[PDB]
């Protein structure tokens, strides 16, 4: 189009590779910033144990309970706790979970994220459904119980952002390289004989020309091309991830734009 | 149904006054446990 | 036990504005704006943007201390040119560079096939 | 005590893998770093996720209670 | 991270890193002598006694026994004796000041001396915070 250009190498249902051209470092960087920090996502912020015989400690469960993925697509169609009109929580600002498991068999009772059951009213919301991936279609085990074992508790999801807890990221692992060949000179390499032999190249070097030795340092070149890979953890798909990632970006900018407007009256 | 302390060891659901001694009915035993309220217990999955 | 509210990163606090522009002493036509729960995802991002500017004199940003959410950034301008207006133009260019990338990454993922 | 769900370092999810890992060592007979890269455990710090993770759980599951 | 400091990141922290569950078990037994003047285990109010910590007494069942379940925090009283010097006197064991958490098992129990006692076990999860020791 115009400014920033991108060449997506690889893409799958949980992971894109791409590579951003025509872009800024600041640009690039505030963007995998904002990818694992401020895309909002949904995620269990609170449990109520009705019952827990378990070996593993009330809190311990709750804890993990908020690392469960859940689906995230309609997001934005659900409120902040915090900004919605309520006592407490509601059917506008979060979705209720419930965890009813017992052991019934001698054999070890496994308790995975299939058997959350939402209870909410989602009004028609791709939201809340526990994120599977596994081939057994059970995804992320919660928990084992032996026979007299029983666990009832109650879940409350909640809109958040990774800035305020880990649970919240819809991403994992941002891949990010700029300059495979260190024509910039933007590190210094460690060596003992040969700094070539002794560091491995990037896959990345594929998609450049090599520095050629019998030319002077280009001083006024700068880091524009960087070749990224965002991983998604499940609740958001990878087309989304970076989508919600710009959008987000582009919303606190506007915000920033908004506050010298309303400090421009009296 | 409503339990005020269970046995440690036959994991029985009993309750007596301590005008009744200690000891388990029916499994001899004098550990004992208090059961949970029923207060519930609220947590941030923090 | 004297750990602030994970929220308090982002939300603005009682009697707390976003920016707040204050006239530098040191220099003419500079300024000291005060971003109210921001990082680096701004900070960064606004200063490499306002040195784009050929009437850009200074830019530069700062996180005074690590445990507040909040950077200062400075910015000086050729006479006739307000700083305001110089981060005005920052913050569309930035606006504008993200809506492209928004609608390429969007094009570029319809071809894509998996 | 219980595969932790993500990876600590990076937040790839981990809880959904245990099981799996274990028949790839058990019925599939694999060593242990081909099995973690058949799960897609690429970089080490999910690795080691899983590779380090002590199964207490079931030492804890054998008490009579 | 300067002179033996460290920086830890805090978005695996909230992930579990480190993370510690912590266990302390107070007790208290039913007097050593006087088949007269025997203590005991109740939840105390009033009755010229005066006594008392407060502490509020208020989470203490009929028992003078705290329910595993309930959440303590600092003086709250745990553990409710009664010491009958004639009126009752108080007794009863409140929560290490510092401490709060959430009362993890009791067990109520007999001696060999035909005594009734008590071990409250309160339970605090421990996530790394600043001055912590790595
Ligand atoms: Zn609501
Ligand atoms: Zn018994
Ligand atoms: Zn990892």
């Amino acid at each position: 189009e115009e400014g920033p250009q991108v060449k997506i190498r690889e893409a799958s249902k949980d992971n894109v590779d791409f590579i951003l051209s025509n872009v800024d470092l600041a640009m690039a960087n505030s963007l995998r910033r904002v990818m694992i920090a401020e895309i909002p996502t949904l995620a269990i912020d609170s449990v109520e144990v009705e019952t827990n015989t378990t070996v593993l400690a009330d809190e311990f469960i709750a804890h993990r309970l908020g690392l469960i993925p859940l689906q995230s697509m309609d997001i934005e169609q659900l409120e902040y706790s915090r900004d919605c009109f309520c006592e407490d929580h509601c059917d506008k600002c979060s979705v209720v979970l419930t965890l009813q498991a017992f052991g019934e068999s001698e054999s070890t009772t496994n308790v995975y994220s299939k058997d959350l059951v939402i209870v909410s009213n989602l009004m028609g919301r791709n939201i809340g459904h526990p994120i599977i991936q596994d081939k057994e279609g059970n995804g992320v085990l919660i928990c084992k119980l032996r026979k007299g074992q029983e666990l009832k508790l109650t879940c409350v999801a909640k809109k958040g952002i990774a800035k305020e807890h880990a649970k919240w990221g819809p991403a994992a692992a941002i891949e990010f390289e700029y300059d495979p060949w260190n024509k910039l000179k933007h590190t210094d390499y460690w060596y003992e004989q040969d700094s070539a032999k002794e560091w491995p190249q990037s896959k990345n070097c594929e998609y450049e020309d090599p520095p050629n030795e019998g030319d002077p340092f280009d001083y006024k070149a700068q880091a524009d091309t960087f070749y990224m890979n965002v991983e998604s953890v499940g609740s958001i798909p990878v087309d989304q991830v970076v989508v919600r990632g710009i959008d987000t970006l582009q919303k606190k900018v506007a915000s920033i734009l908004l506050a010298l407007t309303q400090m421009d009256q009296d | 149904a409503t339990l005020k302390y269970i046995c440690a060891e036959c994991s029985s659901k009993l309750s007596l006054s301590r005008t009744d001694a200690v000891r388990c009915k029916d499994c001899g035993h004098r550990i004992l446990l208090k059961a949970r309220t029923k207060r519930l217990v609220q947590f941030e999955a923090r | 036990m004297n750990a602030p509210d994970r929220f308090e990163l982002f939300l603005l606090g009682e009697g707390e504005s976003k920016l707040k522009i204050d006239p530098d002493t040191k220099a003419p036509n500079a300024v000291v704006i005060t971003f109210e729960k921001e990082d680096h995802t701004l900070g960064n991002l606004i200063r490499a943007e306002l040195l784009n500017d050929r009437k850009v004199l200074f830019a530069a940003y700062k996180v005074e201390h690590p445990f507040f959410a909040r950077f200062k950034l400075r910015i000086q301008t050729t006479e006739g040119y307000d700083p305001k207006d110089a981060l005005k133009n920052a913050c569309n260019s930035i606006i504008n560079k993200l809506g492209a990338l928004k609608t390429n990454f969007e094009t570029e993922w319809n071809l894509q096939t998996l | 005590m219980i595969v932790p769900v993500r990876c600590f370092s990076c937040g790839k999810v981990v809880g959904d893998k245990w099981e799996s890992y274990l028949n790839l060592l058990q019925e599939d007979e694999l060593d242990e770093g081909t099995a973690l890269s058949r799960l897609g455990l690429k970089r080490y710090c999910c690795r080691r996720m899983i590779l380090t993770h002590v199964d207490l759980i079931e030492k804890f599951l054998r008490y009579n209670p | 991270n300067q002179e033996d400091s460290m920086i830890m990141n805090q978005s695996s922290i909230d992930r579990g890193l480190f993370r510690s569950l912590f266990f302390r078990s107070y007790m208290d037994q039913e007097k050593k002598y006087g088949m007269s003047i025997t203590e005991t285990f109740e939840k105390p109010q009033r009755t010229n006694t005066l006594r008392m910590k407060h502490g509020t007494y208020d989470k203490l069942d009929d028992d003078g026994l705290i329910a595993p379940g309930v959440r303590v925090s600092g003086e709250d009283v745990i553990i409710g004796k009664t010491t009958p010097i004639s009126s009752k006197r108080d007794a009863s064991t409140p929560l290490r000041s510092t401490e709060n958490g959430i009362v993890d098992q009791v067990l109520v129990t007999t001696n060999q001396d035909g005594l009734k006692f008590v071990k409250v076990r309160v339970r605090t999860t421990k996530i790394p915070q600043i001055g912590d020791k790595f």
